[PDB]
RNA sequence: CUGGUAGUUAUGGCGAGAAGGUCACACCCGUUCCCAUACCGAACACGGUAGUUAAGCUUCUCUGCGCCAAUGGUAGUUGGGGGCUUCCCCCUGCGAGAGUAGGUCGCUGCCGGG
RNA sequence: CUGGGGCGGUCGCCUCCUAAAGAGUAACGGAGGCGCCCAAAGGUUCCCUCAGAAUGGAUGGAAAUCAUUCGCAGAGUGUAAAGGCACAAGGGAGCUUGACUGCGAGACUGACAAGUCGAGCAGGGACGAAAGUCGGGCUUAGUGAUCCGGUGGUUCCGCAUGGAAGGGCCAUCGCUCAACGGAUAAAAGCUACCCCGGGGAUAACAGGCUUAUCUCCCCCAAGAGUCCACAUCGACGGGGAGGUUUGGCACCUCGAUGUCGGCUCGUCGCAUCCUGGGGCUGUAGUCGGUCCCAAGGGUUGGGCUGUUCGCCCAUUAAAGCGGCAC
RNA sequence: AAUAGCUCACUGGUCGAGUGACCCCGCGCCGAAAAUGUACCGGGGCUAAACAUAUUACCGAAACUGUGGAUGAACC
RNA sequence: GUCAUGGAGGUAGAGCACUGUUUGGACUAGGGGCCCUUCUCGGGUUACCGAAUUCAGAUAAACUCCGAAUGCCAUGUACUUAUACUCGGGAGUCAGACUGCGAGUGAUAAGAUCCGUAGUCGAAAGGGAAACAGCCCAGACCACCAGUUAAGGUCCCCAAAUA
RNA sequence: ACAAGUAGUUAGAGCCCGUUAAUGGGUGAUAGCGUGCCUUUUGUAGAAUGAACCGGCGAGUUACGAUUUGUUGCAAGGUUAA
């Protein structure tokens, strides 16, 4: 009666803290926000974090319990 | 001794590494029975130790049982091939680690405690030590 | 300036032991390279003490 | 000193106690007008200043709750070795969680009035 | 597909655990969902805060609707689960149709086919004073290629020429093709009458590994045994040995390792059936019980059934139990 | 049969130095029965030729080195 | 490859803040035994049950207030090392095995099965483990009646200690 | 003619020879080491397959296309078919 999953959907960070991201870089697939847009960062339809524009990703803390993305050029 | 209810009725067997994250002084009685080595006890065996504990103190003094079978275990038939899904039900374990004291006795002279657990000890399959608070 | 030889096989190792040692220069076994004392260099020697010998 | 508005993982919070006020800020008074209530001028909005620090606000005190937090030890564990192996032991490096000594009744801006 | 095959179950998609703190990761492993829904349950602007409990109160009950207090969320989020969400992503209300057209730097995912995210640009809008947000829905299921047909459009082609027929292009519809990458528009059985190619890649015999089960031996001792645990039994539980059972696995053998019972011939083990020696006895004697030593020899003939086994008749000192390809 | 017999909880004498519980660690013992033949160190055999801790010599590979030779690549 | 630096990620461990499982005590609303007028409405009764409440104590693959080691992504003006990538021509492979470690299935059986991870075999001769693909040591270009070592050894078979 | 043999190989006396003259030839007491070949396999000395032995015969070819590399001629050209 078991058997069965879904397609493994391949979520988690795309781009490393530090690393330099071109505009449209996806940085981060997740289900909700379990980080968040930071500055110069989108949340997509999906909750896709993706860079707005060219430069380095920095993952920083938002404040004690959650989590937020930027890119910085 | 059996749970209630349970969220799911099949259980990964588990292991049996490293000393009992808890339980490990004697904190309810005087004397206790602690396992030295390893090893699951069956619900059958936590009776069967009880009575035993139980009967030598004459309904006299508490025995505290510091272990619950919270762990199912299944098994196939004889004639069932491998396969086929994971087995029915068939009992319920505590996977007790070295240093769990297991039953704490109070309320009888030294003697008595001693005596009652060497008889409890002889149902288990697990090497025990006497303890004392 | 350390002495680092090689003194057992990398037959049975892992692969990043294996690495190491060529990253070190190390070929066959008593193979002998001088490398200068560095912590990049010490690192590498930590992490495959066990196959080298090292002087000084 | 106080009103406004920011930053900072609550060391900033909660709770308890005290003091303060025409300069603000409040409550407060009123519904004619703009504007309001799925009923209610409660709120929102507008017009006032008789009354009051009671509350909010401000300042001060405290560790009861929370929060922060070493050192040491221990668990675990990369690598290297041994065993009698449900598992356990030794060497090297890393090293918690809990508990604890301790800390905290914030700190740091810019603007307006005094 | 398959711990041989058949029978049963399953087949695509989503969520979780397995999954070893990136991603990925198997099993006929452990759990659940989907094949939709919503004209608002979408967009935007503004405003809001839930569950439950206590106390008081007409119908009114444990529980309806008021009121106060406490309440970080113990609620809710169309629908499984996980991740999120109280500046709400939850709840009201006003106006709306961005559930837009052309696209798209760049990324993710990935054998391919596909799948996913996307700032920004242009057109023309909705809401908002503005800032701005809006290319459906908190997110991740809700689907199916090509070929062929149908319908609508069309500054495309039109077989001498003008037309037309018919085609192309754009839009859209028609399949559990669900065995869900779909052999065809269109498909069930039997073979002991069988045949060929193969396989010890894979079953039936025996060997091997394993020992759950099985046989035997133990530990503890509640008890039974008038009394008395241990003469003899020994519950509840616990530990082994063996490799004769029922099994598990699929390692040798499918260019053949003949498979049950019997006959003939035995040989070995000892966990001993008899005979020999002995301890204890709940051993008066005669008989026994139980344990220890002991494998030298011995260990029946019939009735029934293919039987092994078993029951029976009649004996015997005794009518042993096992292994040797049962 | 009960009474007594013996033997004694309890002693001063001897005779006189140790004696009795309990816990931990090392190494052993029993528990320990299978089928062709010893048959659960490869054998002999071993009381160390076993075990523990420490030490040093040596043996031991087609490893590495020495001597000669052949050969690929890269470089000059 | 290492070093340094930054980061994502919830395993081991731990913990009980949530969810489930759970022990003992205290408390306490009900219900159920027991008589009473009684409608057992409520008393006087209670270890016959029982929901909260706390105090102490356990427990978890599908619990988490926490949270490593490693591994992973990246940066460097660090030190070593020698490959990467792209485009073409030609393939073979799609039965794997055991060992160690981490899991599932199984009985915490299997030389079982199925993944992850490393190694060896496969395709690897040599030495050791009596013999013994997969264990320990170690990689055979050829010749030598030279040498030094590895695992394993040194009384005899049998080279070396009756150290 | 006291030996336990995948039949050799390494060491090696003794005996017998005398060459394409070489640190030669035949034989081999004794000693060490040593499980054919092929196929198929995770793994075969295999108690899996095939071959009694010897000999002969016995399996990627050609044509026409495609593509790629090499070579040569000519080159913004090159080349002819029947
Ligand atoms: C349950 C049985 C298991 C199988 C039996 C065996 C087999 O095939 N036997 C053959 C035999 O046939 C003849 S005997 C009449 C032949 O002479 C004899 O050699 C042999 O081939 C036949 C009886 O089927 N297999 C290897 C395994
Ligand atoms: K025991
Ligand atoms: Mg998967
Ligand atoms: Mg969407
Ligand atoms: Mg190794
Ligand atoms: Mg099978
Ligand atoms: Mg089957
Ligand atoms: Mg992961
Ligand atoms: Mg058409
Ligand atoms: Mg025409
Ligand atoms: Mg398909
Ligand atoms: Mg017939
Ligand atoms: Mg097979
Ligand atoms: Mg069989
Ligand atoms: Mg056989
Ligand atoms: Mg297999
Ligand atoms: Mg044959
Ligand atoms: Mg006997
Ligand atoms: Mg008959
Ligand atoms: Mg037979
Ligand atoms: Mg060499
Ligand atoms: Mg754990
Ligand atoms: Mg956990
Ligand atoms: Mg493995
Ligand atoms: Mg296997
Ligand atoms: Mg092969
Ligand atoms: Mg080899
Ligand atoms: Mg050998
Ligand atoms: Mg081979
Ligand atoms: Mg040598
Ligand atoms: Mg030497
Ligand atoms: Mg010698
Ligand atoms: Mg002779
Ligand atoms: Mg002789
Ligand atoms: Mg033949
Ligand atoms: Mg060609």
């Amino acid at each position: 009666s078991n058997g069965r999953d879904s397609e493994s959907k391949r979520l988690g960070a795309k781009r490393a803290d530090g690393q330099f991201v071109t505009g449209g870089s996806i940085l981060y697939r997740q289900r909700g926000t379990k980080i968040y847009p930071g500055t110069n960062v989108g949340r997509g339809g999906d909750d896709t974090l993706f860079a707005k524009t060219d430069g380095v990703v920095r993952f920083e803390r938002m404040g004690r319990d959650k989590k937020k993305v930027s890119v910085y050029p | 001794l059996v749970p209630k209810r349970v969220k799911y009725r099949r259980e990964f067997r588990g292991n049996m590494r490293g000393r009992a994250k808890g339980g490990t002084e004697v904190a309810f009685g005087e004397y206790g029975l602690q396992a030295v080595e390893a090893s699951w006890i069956t619900n059958r065996q936590i009776e069967a130790a009880r009575i035993a504990m139980t009967r030598y103190m004459k309904r006299g003094g508490k025995v505290w049982i510091k272990i619950f079978p919270h762990k199912s275990y299944t098994s196939k038939p004889i004639g069932v091939r491998m396969g086929k899904g994971k087995g029915a039900p068939e009992g319920w374990v505590s996977p007790v680690k070295r240093g769990k004291i297991m039953f704490e006795i109070a309320g009888v002279p030294e003697d008595v405690a001693r005596e009652a657990l060497r008889l409890a000890a002889h149902k288990l399959p697990v090497k025990t030590k006497i303890v004392k608070r | 300036k350390l002495e680092i030889t090689l003194k057992r096989s990398l037959i049975g190792r892992p692969q990043p032991q294996r690495k190491t040692v060529q990253a070190l220069g190390l070929g066959k076994t008593n193979s002998v390279v001088v490398k200068e004392d560095n912590p990049a260099i010490r690192g590498m020697i930590t992490k495959v003490s066990h196959l080298v010998d090292v002087k000084e």
